[PDB]
């Protein structure tokens, strides 16, 4: 049945016109199936037999008895835009625990809603012939596969829902595509009655609800998870066993395994990723290395782990703990009460041009904060592997504005620290290397070296080099040859940045080497001076 | 209602709503329902594809909509140079005035906004305005004839007081003593109820070069580097004599006696920095620019200019009590202060160059925003020198 609900005024994009796409010719075996399916809709009031008046048309097809398929791709290209149909998806970690929940598949509620009469003509399609005139139609309801259908449907439901929603506050409905997720904490008797009440209310608007047959039952499969009443789990992750792995397989595998590293602790794909090196085709067969075979082995076992979590109890604290799994790799878990996580995660190593761990730490904190607010609308209390004195010393001085919401120190190694802190002033009694490097940027030939106050010196000849590389190399050598305390002067502009951001990781192998060196010194003072 | 339209070829805004805290959502929900009743806004269908960010600020919440994009696309439509001279200026929020006035029916769809639902549990509530929205460029404009009218009396009664209207804000400036000033304001609020800035003290502080009993190789080095850069603002600055003492490969800590030429060179440079570079003038056809540097420990430096190195104004902002552990707070605070002076002085907001990460700012700035207007901004990477240089700005003898 159709709904006695107002239509929404639909328009075609600016100036464009209705579609005039030739009807793909079909076999007598398919025309017959369509004719039938269409006569059934016609009687349901969903479609209207129409005349030649209509200059528009959309191709209808036949797939599988048979099922009809109309291609509105063209119409969709010419149909106005709508408010994006809820782009963000609901996360299980953000569900308050209800005592009872019921799923209502307002499925073909699409066909349940009328189409702006003004617009119906653009939906005209044609059922071919065995040469002779075919049978013409046009949708009187939101078409399956049409651009605005999902949006319109959702809104329609919404209006219809406003009343009840307003009448039963102690109840919660979650709108998502074809379904409604209705939960509560009343008594199972009472809940059940409401469901029936809602259900009933819906039919009241030509919108009909499921069948004891289609009714889904817990646990529920939500984006790879299984939704159990008092907790949630993950659908089992299957790692095929084979004696022949193609590129495609390995990527596919790495894909699935990457997603698992979010929930499961210890998943690794380094050795597996290695297999992709220099691959020439997807169908290419890459034999697994010994390490690859082991990795894959240990992972098959980690997925045999019963990873599970709890639901959202707003009356309880929201806590997020973070760990540094490696340089640039961060893991985190958000739980309300110890060991009972709601959600966990890991952020892929970030390959910046230059940065430091404390910075990366705030970045993790900030992605988590934004996540939380979307999931819970609150921001967690943080447990971060960094001391308050450490944080204090870094942030107060850093050139960029930074911040971490309320947090506390949790001593769980490895801890994030400042690998080195350039001296505020020149070091007395420490050698002073005046470094410098130059190079024909074109011939890429250069030299670098230094001349300390103590008379020590050097110059190195380098081929296939840039001016930047020489300058930095100048600094590196200085670092090499110096003692645990050293003053370094340089006209390098990139060094100026180092003085400002004191990065502990970058994209240049060079810088990296310099950092290692910086880290190793007991005292270093870097001074910049203009060139010439 | 008067017919308003978007600039030729401009389509409506479709800015995505950022997530909001439960607290803020509840607030907006309450606020909007009330407005709905009063027919100030109405729910809308999905056929309306536009949207504008919305949020709540501040002990009750006030609804703040981010019309920057719409303002920009809104068809186009004077400044009193005396305000900047007044002894004291008080700012007043007159956005409520608009609600009365109806918004052209054909333009309303473009004011469409969305209230976010926690964990995407429910599609957000869509609304659009029926009446003049606070924060929209057109509102203060449309409601202009009406504003003059209600202002005339007070104005004509006190021709000594200057009043300037910016967006939802009204800046009233006079010269009376603090008490007599505050009194005149109420006389105005009362006048309005029926329907603390100080420009003269905003003094331009100069750059100050260090002075030392004895100078070290380093001291000079750092010094010469800064003067060299600054050379881009004052072509008369010279570092020759200074760079001569820097000949050789001495220890960074060794003390260097200054030649007399170097002493003079330093003197000439000190005299040159005594005043702001000549020939700098504000241009209305050009955008104002405000750059902020984090000096650290609650200190921040800013420069307002339209052409690089040609500062219209420069300054320092010290964090405010109860903002210690929060960089973002201080920054938003400073941004509002600077934007305010900008309006006071030129009647427009500057575009900002913020020393902060896009994600960091966009996640927390609203938590401390308190103005009805929102400036334009961009995020940048502070050049170490620019920072070192303005760090050199002069400060009060003892204070103020
Ligand atoms: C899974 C379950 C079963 C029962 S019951 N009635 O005993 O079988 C009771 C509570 C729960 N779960 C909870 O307490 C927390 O979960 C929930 C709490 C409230 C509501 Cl209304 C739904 C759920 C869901 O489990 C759920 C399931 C889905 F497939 C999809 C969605 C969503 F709407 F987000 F898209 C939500």
């Amino acid at each position: 049945p159709i709904s006695p609900i107002e239509t929404v005024p639909v328009k075609l994009k600016p100036g464009m016109d209705g579609p005039k796409v030739k009807q793909w010719p079909l076999t007598e075996e398919k025309i017959k199936a369509l004719v039938e399916i269409c006569t059934e809709m016609e009687k349901e009031g969903k479609i209207s037999k129409i005349g030649p008046e209509n200059p528009y048309n959309t191709p209808v097809f036949a797939i599988k008895k048979w099922r009809k398929l109309v291609d509105f791709r063209e119409l969709n290209k010419r149909t106005q835009d709508f408010w994006e149909v809820q782009l963000g998806i609901p996360h299980p970690a953000g569900l308050k625990k209800n005592k009872s929940v019921t799923v209502l598949d307002v499925g073909d509620a699409y066909f349940s809603v009328p189409l702006d009469e003004d617009f119906r003509k653009y939906t005209a399609f044609t059922i071919p012939s065995i040469e002779t005139p075919g049978i013409r139609y046009q949708y009187n309801v939101l078409p399956q596969g049409w651009k605005g259908s999902p949006a319109i449907f959702q809104s329609s439901m919404t209006k219809i829902l406003e009343p009840f929603r307003k009448q039963n506050p102690d109840i919660v409905i979650y709108q998502y595509m074809d379904d409604l997720y209705v939960g509560s904490d009343l008594e199972i008797g009472q809940h059940r009655t409401k469901i029936e009440e809602l259900r009933q209310h819906l039919l009241r608007w030509g919108l009909t609800t499921p069948d004891k047959k289609h009714q889904k039952e817990p646990p529920f499969l939500w984006m790879g998870y299984e939704l159990h009443p008092d907790k949630w789990t993950v659908q089992p992750i299957v790692l095929p066993e084979k004696d022949s792995w193609t590129v495609n397989d390995i990527q596919k595998l790495v894909g699935k395994l990457n997603w698992a590293s979010q929930i499961y602790p210890g998943i690794k794909v380094r050795q597996l990723c290695k297999l992709l090196r220099g691959t020439k085709a997807l169908t290419e067969v890459i034999p697994l290395t010994e390490e690859a075979e082991l990795e894959l082995a240990e992972n098959r076992e980690i997925l045999k782990e019963p990873v599970h979590g709890v639901y959202y109890d707003p009356s309880k604290d929201l806590i997020a703990e973070i760990q540094k799994q490696g340089q640039g790799q961060w893991t985190y878990q958000i739980y309300q009460e110890p060991f009972k996580n709601l959600k966990t995660g890991k952020y892929a190593r970030m390959r910046g041009a230059h940065t430091n761990d404390v910075k990366q730490l705030t970045e993790a904190v900030q992605k988590i904060t934004t996540e939380s607010i979307v999931i819970w609308g609150k921001t967690p209390k943080f447990k971060l592997p960094i001391q308050k004195e450490t944080w204090e010393t870094w942030w107060t001085e850093y050139w960029q504005a930074t911040w971490i919401p309320e947090w506390e120190f949790v001593n769980t190694p490895p801890l994030v620290k400042l690998w080195y802190q350039l001296e505020k002033e020149p070091i007395v009694g420490a050698e002073t290397f005046y470094v410098d490097g130059a190079a024909n940027r074109e011939t890429k030939l250069g030299k670098a070296g230094y001349v300390t106050n103590r008379g020590r010196q050097k110059v190195v000849t380098l081929t296939d080099t840039t001016n930047q590389k020489t300058e930095l190399q100048a600094i590196y050598l200085a670092l090499q040859d110096s003692g645990l305390e050293v003053n370094i002067v340089t006209d390098s502009q990139y060094a100026l940045g180092i003085i400002q951001a004191q990065p502990d990781q970058s994209e240049s192998e060079l810088v990296n080497q310099i950092i290692e060196q910086l880290i190793k010194k007991e005292k270093v003072y870097l001074a910049w001076v203009p060139a010439h | 209602t008067v017919p308003v339209k978007l600039k030729p070829g401009m389509d409506g805004p479709k800015v995505k709503q950022w997530p909001l805290t439960e607290e803020k959502i509840k607030a907006l929900v309450e606020i909007c329902t009330e407005m709905e009743k009063e027919g100030k806004i109405s729910k809308i269908g999905p056929e309306n594809p536009y949207n504008t960010p919305v949020f709540a600020i501040k002990t009750k919440w006030r609804k703040l909509v981010d019309f920057r994009e719409l303002n920009k696309r809104t068809q186009d439509f004077p400044h009193p140079a005396g305000l900047k001279k007044n002894k004291s200026v008080t700012v007043l929020d007159v956005g409520d005035a608009y609600f009365s006035v109806p918004l052209d029916e054909d333009f309303r769809k473009y004011t469409a906004f969305t209230i976010p639902s926690i964990n995407n549990e429910t599609p957000g509530i869509r609304y659009q305005y029926n009446v003049l929205p606070q924060g929209w460029k057109g509102s203060p404009a449309i409601f202009q004839s009406s504003m003059t009218k209600i202002l005339e009396p007070f104005r004509k009664q006190n021709p000594d007081i200057v009043i300037y209207q910016y967006m939802d804000d009204l800046y009233v400036g006079s010269d009376l003593e603090i008490g007599q000033h505050r009194t005149k304001i109420e006389e105005l609020r009362q006048h309005l109820l029926r329907w603390e800035l100080h420009p003269d003290k905003w003094t331009v502080q100069p750059i100050v070069l260090p002075e030392k009993d004895s100078w070290t190789v380093n001291d000079i080095q750092k010094l010469v580097g800064k003067l060299n850069w600054a050379s881009q603002i004052y072509p008369g600055i010279k570092v020759r004599q200074l760079c001569k003492l820097l000949r050789g490969t001495k220890a960074l800590t060794e003390v260097i006696p200054l030649t007399e030429e170097a002493e003079l060179e330093l003197a000439e440079n000190r005299e040159i920095l005594k005043e702001p570079v000549h020939g700098v003038y504000y241009d209305p056809s050009k955008d104002l620019i405000a750059e902020i540097q984090k000096q650290g420990q609650g200190q921040w430096t800013y420069q307002i200019y339209q052409e690089p190195f040609k500062n219209l104004k420069t300054g320092k902002y010290a964090r405010m009590r109860g903002a210690h552990t929060n960089d973002v707070k201080q920054l938003t605070e400073a941004v509002q202060k600077i934007t305010t002076e900008s309006i006071v002085i030129w009647g427009k907001t500057p575009k900002f160059k913020l020393p902060i990460q896009k994600e960091t700012w966009e996640t927390w700035w609203t938590e401390y925003w308190q103005a009805t207007w929102i400036p334009e901004w961009e995020f940048v990477n502070t050049p170490p020198l620019v920072k070192l240089w303005y760090q050199l700005e002069k400060e009060p003898i003892v204070g103020a």
